């Protein structure tokens, strides 16, 4: 008979929707992510050096509270503060 | 029609181990060639095809070449996870054909295997049949061999040997050996004995309960 | 995305028909060509012929040409294998596979079914007998002990047996199918369970011949004779 | 009295108020919330952030396509000849590569991929990518992002500080994201009809 | 202190938007001047063959 060639492009049975501007809503093959919501839910050491007051203020460990005073001469990236903290010493402001 | 060869018809090693399995072919078929994994007891899945080209789902560590009649598949390091029966297909002619399956396991955790010898249910002996089974848990070799002797006479050989294949946990089998009697000629003896001799050891440890123990 | 479920008896009279049906889920069954596959265990497999699953154009294995017949169905997402005149031979596991949509092309057998055993019924049709296996000091080892629950005298095969129900699994051993000099078929499904735990809970072994549609949460218990 | 002195350095060294545990692992980013990986451009965990964290947004979920346009077309056989394939149609079941050719001849109906095409559709999809993943900022030194006391003015003018950004980016991002979709759907399509030029050509 | 340290915030905050905001605008002209020179060699080579 007569050949006949005929060209197209693949698809997948299950795609997403992606916003775009040309149509707020299109159905594409494979989708991915661009915004991480989630996290391990701690603080994780690798590769920053991190330093945990665990019931002192930076305030506090700056000054002396017996209690706590373990942070002293202590160097760290970044210092982090619990909201259990407080003064228990000698006020001040 | 077009016979495809498997070579080596047999292989293992350890963890962490390249290994290489050659498929030939009676006519240079060009590029045309299918892989497959096979877990044993299990739905064979498509490891590779059209002369390795890399498909998602199958890890890199996976690989192979084509070169008309040479044709090679490459597991680069060898995990528990790839012991199985792999086959080369030929898409190139029809019919299709298949490789004829290479049994690779691991070369690893070579153990000293446990003896668990089975005694004859109540409802066993009310069957009329006695079968006298022994488990041996954890050999890698294969090396271990299983014998019968009762206080009487040699029971070896009249018992159906049931192993199973390498393990998600090990790459060692486990070899239960049935020897089924009629109850009138089990009856007749006294002592019953398990008999275990591993190659990898060669020491025969017997396990024996008298007539009486129920 | 693509799964499939294969059905069908797993016994059939020497001589006889066979007819298997196996499942699609996700995809079109329009969009794809399908095939079937024989395997007897232990030895080399084989392709036995595909279809159009978008029209119905079809073609077989030289061999099995005309004892196989394939077929499909649009309506029911379904397909099926019918099989005239078998030997005793053919006795084997069979598959259901996505096949790509070329008539001559690489990547076939992209897809595989879960696999479902196919055994001519040589011998009548029976039901299992549960053997249970009491654990003695000659089959505990210092960390585990050997429960052990014999199906016998079952015909045909096979028999899967659930532990619990399948609430252990560790150290599981469905011990393979034994052909006995009765003619009959059995095996033993073994559990290690700790040392530790012995004379204390009775245990279960569930028998799930399917075929028979039988269920035997049968115990192991010691008794004195 | 003071009974010496501290000795001041000036470093990326800052401070942070969270309820999230000490942890051993390997992560930069680190929020109230907890660590997470600094990969993707955007997050939306926390205002205050700590090192190379990606840009915070408001938005829940910005998805960005890396494929072509998806035309599932499950409809009642036509038994046309081959397939009747076009650029509009979809070919549903093409696993390899993301073009294909189909072909009705004599000798029966098949397909064979291209590797050329989709190759170099494939490699500007992840050049895209990586311009937009992996690259990110350090900030080392914000102000606090959260006020337990109201103190007046200057607390008032940081608080708009903070929206300002936060929409700024937001717009920013989502434009950003909506023009690659656009482009993404747009050189896919194009490479089709370079493909189709080709041939008939 | 407290004041200098958010000016440091609101210039930082600036030059990083607006760097960025640079940055897209150079990129899109350069993708409408390539656009626009060969879709007009398209429009010269369309008259011809027209
Ligand atoms: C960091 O802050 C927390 C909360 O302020 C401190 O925990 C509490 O600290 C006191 C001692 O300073 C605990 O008293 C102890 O009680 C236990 C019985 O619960 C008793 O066995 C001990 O002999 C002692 O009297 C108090 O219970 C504890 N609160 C809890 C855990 O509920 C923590 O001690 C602070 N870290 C320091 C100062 O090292
Ligand atoms: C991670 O934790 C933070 C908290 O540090 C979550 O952000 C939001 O923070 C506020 C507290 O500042 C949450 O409580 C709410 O407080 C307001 C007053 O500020 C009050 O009107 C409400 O009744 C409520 O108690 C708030 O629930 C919380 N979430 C949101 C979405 O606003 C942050 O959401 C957490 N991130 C996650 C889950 O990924
Ligand atoms: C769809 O495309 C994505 C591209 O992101 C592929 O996803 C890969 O795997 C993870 C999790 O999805 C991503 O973080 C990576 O960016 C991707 N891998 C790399 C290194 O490129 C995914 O393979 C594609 N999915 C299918 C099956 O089409
Ligand atoms: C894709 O997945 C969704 C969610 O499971 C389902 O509702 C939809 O029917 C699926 N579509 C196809 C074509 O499988």
């Amino acid at each position: 008979s007569t050949a006949t060639l005929c060209l197209g492009h693949h698809a997948v049975p299950n795609g997403t929707i992606v916003k775009t501007i040309t149509n707020d809503q299109i159905e594409v093959t494979n989708a991915t992510e661009l915004v991480q919501n989630s996290s391990i839910g701690e603080i994780c050491d690798s590769p920053h050096q991190i330093l945990d007051g665990e019931n002192c203020t930076l305030i506090d460990a700056l000054l002396g509270d017996p209690q706590c005073d373990g942070f002293q001469n202590k160097k760290w990236d970044l210092f982090v503060e619990r909201s259990k903290a407080y003064s228990n010493c000698f006020p001040y402001d | 029609d077009i016979q495809m060869t498997q070579s080596p018809s047999s292989l293992s090693a350890s963890v962490g181990d390249t290994v290489t399995i050659t498929c030939r072919a009676s006519q240079s078929i060009s590029s045309w060639l299918a892989w497959y994994q096979q877990k044993p007891g299990k739905a064979p899945k498509l490891l590779i095809y059209k002369a390795s080209s890399l498909q998602g789902g199958v890890p890199s560590r996976f690989s192979g070449s084509g070169s008309g009649s040479d044709f090679t598949l490459t597991i680069s390091s060898l995990q528990s996870e790839d012991f199985a029966t792999y086959y080369c297909q030929q898409y190139s002619g029809r019919p299709p054909t298949f490789g004829q399956g290479t049994k690779v396991e691991i070369k690893r955790a070579v153990a000293a295997p446990s003896v668990f010898i089975f005694p004859p249910s109540e409802d066993q002996v009310k069957s009329g049949t006695v079968s006298v089974v022994c488990l041996l848990n954890n050999f890698y070799p294969r090396e271990a061999s299983v014998k019968w002797k009762v206080d009487g006479a040699l029971k070896t050989g009249n018992s159906q040997e049931s192993v199973t294949e390498q393990d998600s946990k090990d790459n060692t089998y486990s070899l239960s050996s049935t020897l089924t009697l009629s109850s009138t000629d089990y009856q007749s003896h006294n002592v019953y004995a398990c008999e275990v001799t591993h190659q990898g050891l060669s020491s025969p440890v017997t396990k024996s309960f008298n007539r009486g123990e129920c | 995305q693509v799964q499939l479920q294969e059905s069908g008896p797993g016994l059939v009279k020497p001589s006889e028909t066979l007819s298997l049906t196996c499942a699609v889920s996700g995809g079109t069954f329009s969009a794809y060509y399908w095939g079937w596959i024989r395997q007897p265990p232990g030895k080399g497999l084989e392709w036995i012929g595909s279809i159009s699953g978008g029209s119905g154009s079809t073609d077989y294995s030289p061999s099995l040409k005309s004892r196989a017949t394939i077929s499909r169905d649009t309506s029911k997402n379904q397909f099926s294998l019918k099989l005239t005149s078998v030997t005793a031979a053919d006795t084997a596991v069979y598959y259901c596979v996505r096949k790509y949509w070329g008539d001559y092309y690489a990547n076939w057998f992209d897809v595989w079914g879960p696999g479902v055993l196919v055994t001519v019924s040589s011998a009548s049709t029976k039901g299992p007998s549960v053997f249970p296996l009491a654990p003695c000091s000659r089959s505990t080892s210092e960390s585990t002990a050997a429960l052990g629950c014999l199906v016998k005298d079952y015909f045909p095969e096979p028999v899967t047996v659930s532990w619990n129900s399948g609430s252990l699994t560790s150290g599981v051993h469905t011990f393979p199918a034994v052909l006995q000099s009765s003619g009959l078929y059995s095996l033993s499904s073994v559990v290690t369970v700790p040392s530790s735990s012995l004379g204390t809970q009775t245990y279960v072994c569930n028998v799930n011949h399917k075929p028979s549609n039988t269920k035997v949460d049968k115990r192991v218990e010691i008794k004195t004779c | 009295a003071p009974r010496g002195y501290f000795k001041i350095r000036s470093g990326k060294s800052s401070i942070m108020r969270s309820d999230a545990p000490i942890g051993k692992c390997n992560s930069e980013c680190i929020t109230p919330n907890g660590s997470i990986p600094n990969d993707k451009p955007f997050q939306n965990v926390n205002r205050i952030t700590y090192g190379a964290c990606p840009r915070y947004v408001k938005q829940s979920t910005l998805k960005l396509a890396t494929g072509m346009r998806n035309v599932p077309e499950k409809q009642t056989r036509g038994i046309f000849g081959a397939i009747a394939g076009f650029i509009e149609n979809g070919w549903e079941g093409m696993v390899d590569g993301w073009y294909g050719f189909r072909h009705q001849n004599s000798e029966g109906r098949g397909q064979a991929a291209d590797l050329k095409s989709t190759q170099a559709a494939i490699d500007q999809i992840n050049g895209k990518l990586n311009r937009l993943i992996g690259k990110t900022n350090e900030k080392f030194h914000q102000i606090e992002k959260e006020f337990s006391e109201v103190e007046g003015r200057i607390q008032d003018l940081e608080k708009y500080v903070e929206d300002t950004k936060i929409d700024l980016w937001s717009y920013n991002a989502e434009l950003l994201v909506a023009l690659e979709n656009q482009h993404t759907i747009d050189l896919t399509d194009s490479e089709m009809n370079k493909l189709f030029e080709k041939t008939k050509k």
